[PDB]
């Protein structure tokens, strides 16, 4: 909120390329992805954020396939790559192996039936795994706030804290 | 009609609906309002149909609706997406799964979220406060 | 007390009114641990003699359990079906002594049992008899025992007993001293935050009474 | 045979009918009272107590029954749910007067029980003794006699703060810490103890006592207790919930830090 | 838990006028002591099958299966059916309360070793290392 | 009305029937009621969606589910409105400078 | 722990440097135990600032790099054919060594963790070892491997007080 | 002689009822004693009146400035008049003859869950019982916080008359009042003031309970809080998130600083939740942790 009024009046309309590819990238479609930055390759290649936009492109796929875990819960490889447009069972289960081999993804590949079958099960909270990483998180929020009590006390003795 | 969707009976519900369509859009006032509304008819028969069952076989269903397996698919999968039904499609059996949630996981996943996005927001404000008192800024 | 009558109608009896004794003891029910029986000098002179398998046999009841008559059953006589069952009864106790948690096959390989019912009627006979306590798990096919007695012990075996509770002692130990350093640390804690917090306020009083003249 | 469990209430409330009456007559003086609780099964538990008044009739007790029932009725009014059980004394072992009085309450219920609290007492031991009466034949006469019963102390938590705060009688974590500091020390003076006396007979200064060294075999056989997967799968739940509940009070403070700092700041640091 | 062989002696001791029987059959001292038998058997199992139930009461496991459906219907005892794995299942038994109970006894049964130790042996180890303790 | 009359007795059975069970198959009931499996299926859909009957039917091996399991699930409701009104605290907290 | 310290020894001793240009020695070095630790981003950077005279000059970079390469598309086969092309005197030897159990681990895991039923020439090509090899040497393991149809199925593999008390003595000031 | 405060004289009460003091001062009463008997008596009927509250009677006398309650008895409120006074009445008259003498010196009851202060009711009731019969007092339990906190949570109150203003002196130490219960404590905040709370004991009570301790520590290392207030935490979770809310909407804009109320009732809460899983802690370290 406290952004300074030069962006959302004068930065934001020099920068129309990349609005228009979030608004592609809003809809799940990587071929109009593809068709507008192929369109503005001139545009993305002269600020040299070049590079940063195929990223984008391979994310889409992954966004898509992420999102097929949240309705699925087997689904073949060749139907697979007929709902995030990858042209091939290979080619969805190579992009499934790699993201399974990343974390970002918790599935498991069946060649005999050629399917894909997701688990979504990340981690059940009754470890003292978990109670360590609280405990971190709470010592960092408490090393916060510590500092917090101190800036505001050492603001407190200030002399012209006193006569307002 | 009316009672057949009561009655839980949705071929032929949805066969005389699709029946006094095609005499409805004629009408003056509510053919404007025919397709949005059938559309609404329709998707409450299907979260009408899966509500008692814990795992439904959906060639059953698809025989049910009068469609083929395959769009009864992709309106299952549009319902899940956003609406009413809280299930999962296993396409090799081709079975609809009653998706029951984990309250205890998901309140621990949203706390330690919170958590980090309320840290990150405290650093940026002690940054925020440096530079508003050192009185940094572009002319 | 059975063991006591026993103890006491035994005094000077010796030869085969000894070994009638030791296979009634043997046989009554209520009686499970013979330690005082044991310690006799009238009992332990049976080693040298043609008797030394009754005094084996009572050694047997009194420390071993059933698998070592599978074994050693040649030289002890026979056994009867009461005897057996109170052995098979100790060692029922011996198992839950050091697990409390058995496994049905555990059980049925040490019994020497053929199927589960007869496995069920014998733990369900030592329950109803007051040596051990629990509950049987047939879908996980467990045993689980909440209190077994004990059984008798050797001189060998008060080692352990000194080095348990020695385990113990030491624990509380480090328990209490834990308990008082928290305590400690705690109220200096308090008692640092509550200086600070005065300072603070002392300071600032004075820069505000300064501004004032 | 009935298990029973006793509540430090009903100890209480015998004590001070005892020290009200000897303090108002001048002499220490036999009090009689009654007791009620619930029972289940054979599980007998003695919740509370009040005062029975009763007449001395040349050398013997008499009941007032009428009395009796009317404070039943008054009880009943407020504690439906509560039975009567049996009756309480002071003194020390039974006496035939006791049997004379059991004989009169059994007319009540069919099988109450007996207390007898000793308040001159010299032994460290709570002199409270349970009895039942057993009907026996000798010499072809019917004759009644007690049998004693083991008894407990029944577990609440409101009574166990009462008990405890009324037995101590005068930072957050110190405090709670002294709750858990009187017990241990218990504990390890119980096992302290116990393995001194395993020690002795060991090395050999009192005489073999088999019963004492298989109790205590059993009692090193008790430990660990209860480590099985599923109770560390219910203490690690416990454990993560209560980690949750402090980090997210420790995120309430920070805010509040936080937000008292902002005030400060913009008190100071701006014009508005 | 009451076998057969024991009701049989007690049902040949009776007298014919205490054997009352319905028209149908189902003799009531029978239904009793099966009743009796289902209660106490819910108190060392903490599931059964219906075949191992059937054969601890003697009766057809179909029989069974409606016996303890209907004594646990009108609240006489505390249990669940799972008709599919033929499992009935009394009460849970849970972890934490489990762990404070044997807490409990353990300390009793420190308590109790104490009390037998100073009051069969005085003087000796007892008062000498209670004061030794204490000193 | 005899056929009103038939069903009302026969979900009242019914009713009675599932009180102790926690998973029961369809045709027991269909013997028990004397009706064919298609009838006691559709019963059950009518008395699950009339909020009477406590379950759900798993179709692909015919059988019914009965809801029995249930926990302490309130105090993890409070503690997601404890997190969503921190989450909105802090963001106005923060908000506040500047 | 030996590949660490030699690690950090060698990017120290490249970024003290005579004019920061290091020798070619070390600069393989470091390319080679960046291939190792899996720091693709950081041996694509070290490929790039390399100067384009020390490339020419020294020719085992380029095998290097044809190995990094071949890891940075996740290609095992490639991997494997690549790291037994080129050698060096002991300098690289023990590093591209070890790069070879490294990518058979991982390989392995990720085989076990990522499938439920892999054909025996695929699990080969993966792992590297030969087909009946590959099926012979998963035997104490247990992955019932299947014949005729050759398919085989992976199997899927005090303080507490103290920080209690720091905890409430900070909540309650 | 610490029994003496078990002897009663008529006489002495006789003259100080017909030479009232308090009739002339307002802050006269400024200190209660409590029976340790009587302590536990309220503390079991509060515990056995569930989530309810539950009234009854307090007996005792007067000594100079000391309220002394000596007994207690419950009435059955399944009643304001009739039912009430019939049961103290017939309850008084059946306990006059078998050693009790005292007679009522005040009325007690059960604030489940939300302090120990005088709501508005209260508050008319005190006055109208003070209106008549003299001396008197309020004792207030809260029997769930009781064992959430470890602490008896008791509270003897005295209400000021009406159309009396008393000048400030207010210590007020913090409650943590509910939402809707907040704006009834405010009202009513000003008209009563509380005295201080004593517990005495006799000789055989001390000396039976240091003989029970001998037994009863088992109590204690079994107790397991964590399990016994889960919806006590539950509730109060819920109470801090509105709270949290009310002081977030403050914020916007723009009690007083209601965050630093808020705040205060999540760290009491934590704690409490935390003192809970340290106790399972040293059980654990006890027990447990001797694995052989
Ligand atoms: C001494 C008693 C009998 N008494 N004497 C006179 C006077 F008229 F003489 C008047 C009275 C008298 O009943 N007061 C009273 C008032 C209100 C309540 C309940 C009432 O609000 C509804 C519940 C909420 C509540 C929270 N706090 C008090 N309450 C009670 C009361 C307390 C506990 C249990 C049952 C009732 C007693
Ligand atoms: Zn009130």
């Amino acid at each position: 909120k406290y952004t300074s009024q030069i962006v959302g009046r004068f930065i934001k309309p020099l920068s129309n390329a990349y609005h228009e590819l979030a608004q592609v990238y809003s809809t799940n479609n990587p071929s109009e992805l593809r068709n507008l930055v192929n369109k503005h390759s001139e545009t993305f290649t002269r600020d040299n954020n070049m590079g940063l936009v195929k990223q984008c492109l391979s994310s889409l796929y992954k966004k898509n396939i992420q999102r097929l875990t949240k309705t699925f819960l087997t689904l073949s490889l060749q139907d697979m790559a007929s709902r995030v447009q990858l042209s091939g069972p290979q080619e969805a289960e190579k992009y499934v192996l790699h993201m399974i081999e990343d974390g970002e993804i918790f599935a498991s590949i069946n060649q005999k039936d050629g399917m894909v079958s997701f688990h979504d099960n990340p981690e059940k909270y009754n470890n003292p795994a978990m109670l360590h990483n609280i405990d971190q998180e709470m010592l960092k929020c408490i090393e916060l706030d510590e500092r917090l009590k101190a800036m505001d006390q050492e603001i407190t003795v200030n002399p012209q804290f006193v006569q307002k | 009609i009316i009672f057949k969707f009561y009655e839980s009976k949705y071929a032929s519900c949805l066969k005389m609906l699709d029946e006094m369509k095609d005499n409805l859009l004629l009408d003056m006032y509510l053919a404007p309002h025919v397709r949005t509304l059938y559309t609404q008819i329709r998707n409450r028969a299907l979260i009408q149909y899966f509500s008692p069952y814990v795992s439904a076989d959906m060639h059953r269903m698809a025989a049910a609706f009068n469609t083929t397996v395959a769009a009864l698919e992709d309106e299952l999968t549009q319902l899940i997406l956003e609406g009413l039904i809280s299930a999962r499609v296993d396409s090799h059996s081709k079975i609809l799964y009653a998706r029951d949630v984990d309250q205890r996981s998901t309140t621990f996943e949203k706390s330690l979220l919170m958590g980090k996005e309320f840290q990150r927001r405290a650093k940026a404000m002690m940054l925020r406060a440096a530079v508003l008192r050192n009185q940094i800024h572009v002319k | 007390n059975l063991l006591e009558q026993f103890i006491l109608l035994a005094k000077g009896t010796s030869g085969s009114a000894l070994t009638a004794l030791i296979s009634q003891v043997l046989e009554a029910p209520g009686v499970y641990v013979f330690g005082e029986l044991l310690e006799l000098a009238n009992v332990q002179e049976l080693a040298e003699g043609a008797n030394a398998a009754y005094l084996q046999l009572l050694n047997l009841f009194a420390y071993g359990t059933y698998p070592d008559y599978i074994a050693n059953k040649e030289s002890l006589p026979e056994l009867s079906t009461a005897q057996q069952n109170k052995l098979k009864h100790l060692t029922i106790v011996s198992l839950a002594s050091r697990m409390k948690c058995i496994p049905y096959s555990v059980l049925l390989k040490d019994l020497e049992m053929r199927n589960l019912r007869e496995l069920e009627d014998l733990i369900i006979e030592a329950v109803y008899t007051d040596i051990i306590q629990g509950k049987l798990d047939q879908r996980n096919q467990l045993l689980e025992v909440d209190f077994c007695i004990g059984r008798d012990i050797r001189k060998k075996d008060i080692n352990n007993i000194v080095k348990t509770l020695h385990e113990w002692c030491d624990g509380c130990e480090a328990v209490l001293l834990g308990i008082e350093q928290q305590v400690l640390r705690a109220n200096q804690y308090k008692e640092n935050h509550n200086r600070t917090q005065q300072q603070v306020e002392a300071e600032v009083t004075n820069i505000k009474k300064t501004l004032k003249a | 045979s009935v298990s029973v469990a006793l509540h430090p209430l009903v100890i209480l409330n015998i004590s001070d009918h005892w020290i009200r009456m000897r303090s108002q007559e001048g002499r220490p003086v036999q009090v009689i009272g009654a007791l009620i609780g619930k029972q289940e099964g054979r599980n007998i538990e003695v919740m509370n107590s009040f005062e029975l008044l009763s007449h001395t009739v040349e050398e013997k007790i008499i009941i007032d029954k009428e009395y009796y029932y009317t404070k039943e009725e008054q009880f009943k009014q407020v504690f439906k749910e509560l039975e009567f059980l049996g009756w309480y004394t002071t003194g020390g072992p039974p006496d035939p007067s006791d049997i004379h009085v059991h004989k009169q309450v059994c007319e009540i219920i069919e099988s109450p029980l007996f207390l007898k609290l000793n308040p001159m007492t010299k032994h460290t031991d709570l002199p409270v003794s349970v009895f039942e009466s057993v009907i026996d034949i000798i010499n072809g006469e019917a004759t009644m006699l007690f049998a004693e019963l083991t008894y407990t102390l029944a577990t609440e938590e409101a009574e166990r703060i009462g008990v405890d705060h009324v037995a101590r009688m005068t930072s957050t974590v110190a405090e709670h810490l002294i709750a858990q500091h009187s017990a241990i020390k218990m504990l390890h003076s119980r096992v302290k103890l116990i393995l001194e006396y395993v020690k002795a007979s060991e090395a050999g200064e009192v005489p073999f006592n088999h019963e004492i060294l298989r109790e205590a075999y059993a009692l090193c056989h008790c430990l660990p207790v209860l480590s099985t997967d599923k109770f560390k799968t219910d203490f690690y739940d416990q454990c993560n919930d209560v980690g949750l509940m402090a980090y997210l009070g420790t995120i309430t403070k920070t805010c509040n830090t936080m937000n008292q700092f902002v005030n400060k700041f913009n008190v100071l640091y701006d014009r508005q | 838990i009451i076998r057969g062989n024991q009701l049989q002696e007690f049902a040949a001791m009776l007298m014919p006028h205490q054997k009352a029987t319905t028209a149908d059959g189902s003799s009531i001292l029978d239904r009793a002591v099966i009743e009796h038998n289902l209660l106490s058997a819910s108190k060392l199992y903490n599931n059964i099958t219906f075949e191992e139930l059937g054969a601890l009461l003697e009766i057809p496991a179909a029989k069974a299966e409606k016996i303890a459906s209907q004594m646990i219907t009108e609240g006489r005892m505390n249990g669940f059916i799972d008709q599919i794995d033929g499992i009935v299942h009394f009460e849970t038994r849970e972890a934490l309360p489990t762990w404070d109970k044997q807490i409990q006894s353990l300390c009793f049964q420190v308590n109790n070793l104490l009390e037998k130790i100073s009051q069969t042996a005085p003087e000796w180890t007892a008062q000498a290392m209670e004061a030794q303790m204490a000193q | 009305h005899i056929e009103e009359l038939l069903r009302n007795i026969r979900t009242q059975v019914l009713i009675k029937l599932i009180k102790p069970y926690t998973r029961i198959h369809i045709p027991f009931i269909s013997k028990e009621l004397n009706i064919d499996v298609a009838d006691v299926e559709s019963l059950l859909v009518q008395c699950i969606l009339d909020n009477t009957i406590h379950g759900r039917i798993d179709q692909v091996n015919q059988l019914l589910e009965l809801d029995h399991q249930k926990r302490g699930g309130a105090r993890y409701t409070a503690l997601d409105k404890w997190t969503n009104q921190l989450n909105s605290l802090n963001q106005a907290v923060v908000s506040k400078l500047a | 722990f030996s590949f660490k310290k030699l690690l950090d020894q060698c990017e120290n001793q490249e970024l003290e440097a005579p004019g920061g240009i290091a020798t070619p020695p070390v600069y393989g070095q470091l390319l080679a135990l960046y291939l190792l630790h899996n720091d693709m981003n950081n041996a694509r950077y070290l490929w790039k600032r390399i100067p384009p005279a020390i490339k020419s000059a020294n020719s085992e970079l380029g095998g290097i790099w044809s190995v990094g390469q071949r890891i940075w598309q996740r290609d095992f086969p490639g991997i494997y054919t690549t790291i037994n092309a080129h050698q060096w005197s002991e300098t690289v030897q023990p590093i591209m060594e070890a790069l070879r159990d490294a990518t058979r681990r991982r390989a392995f895991a990720l085989v076990s963790q990522a499938y439920t039923s892999i054909i025996a020439d695929d699990f080969a090509a993966f792992v590297g070892l030969p087909v009946e090899e590959a099926v012979k040497g998963i035997l104490e393991q247990g992955w019932q491997a299947d014949s005729t149809t050759r398919m085989v199925l992976p199997r899927k593999p005090e303080q507490q007080l103290a920080r209690l008390t720091d905890y409430v003595a900070f909540l309650e000031n | 002689s610490i029994d003496e405060i078990y002897k009663y004289d008529k006489k002495q009460q006789q003259e100080i009822l017909a030479a009232k003091p308090w009739t002339k001062d307002h802050h006269y009463f400024k200190y209660c004693k409590i029976s340790a008997l009587a302590l536990l008596k309220m503390v079991m009927h509060a515990r056995s009146g569930g989530n309810l509250e539950v009234m009854g009677l307090m007996l005792g006398k007067v000594d100079g400035e000391t309220m002394i309650i000596m007994d207690s008895f419950a009435l059955p409120v399944e009643n304001a008049q009739a039912a009430a006074y019939e049961y103290m009445a017939a309850y008084i008259e059946n306990a006059k003859q078998v050693g009790r003498l005292e007679n009522a010196i005040g009325w007690y009851h059960s604030h489940p869950g939300y302090g120990c202060w005088l709501s508005g009711i209260d508050v008319s009731t005190q006055m109208l019982n003070q209106q008549f019969q003299e001396p008197f007092v309020a004792v207030v339990i809260d029997p769930t916080r009781t064992i959430s906190a470890g602490k008896v949570n008791l509270g003897a109150f005295r209400t000021y008359p009406k159309g009396y203003k008393p000048p400030d002196e207010g210590p007020s130490e913090y409650q943590t009042i509910p939402l809707n219960k907040i704006e009834d404590f405010g009202v009513h905040c000003k008209q009563y003031y509380a005295l201080e709370v004593s517990y005495f004991k006799s000789s055989l009570d001390r000396k039976l309970l240091e003989l029970l301790w001998n037994k009863y520590w088992v109590n204690t290392l079994s107790s397991s809080s964590l399990l016994t207030n889960a919806d006590y935490t539950t509730g109060q979770v819920f109470d801090l998130s509105e709270k949290l809310e009310q002081s977030e909407a403050q914020l916007g804009r723009g009690s007083e600083d209601k965050l630093a109320k808020a705040t205060r009732d999540s760290c009491k809460t934590t704690i409490e939740a935390i003192h809970g899983l340290m106790s399972q802690v040293i059980k654990d370290k006890l027990f447990n942790q001797i694995n052989i």
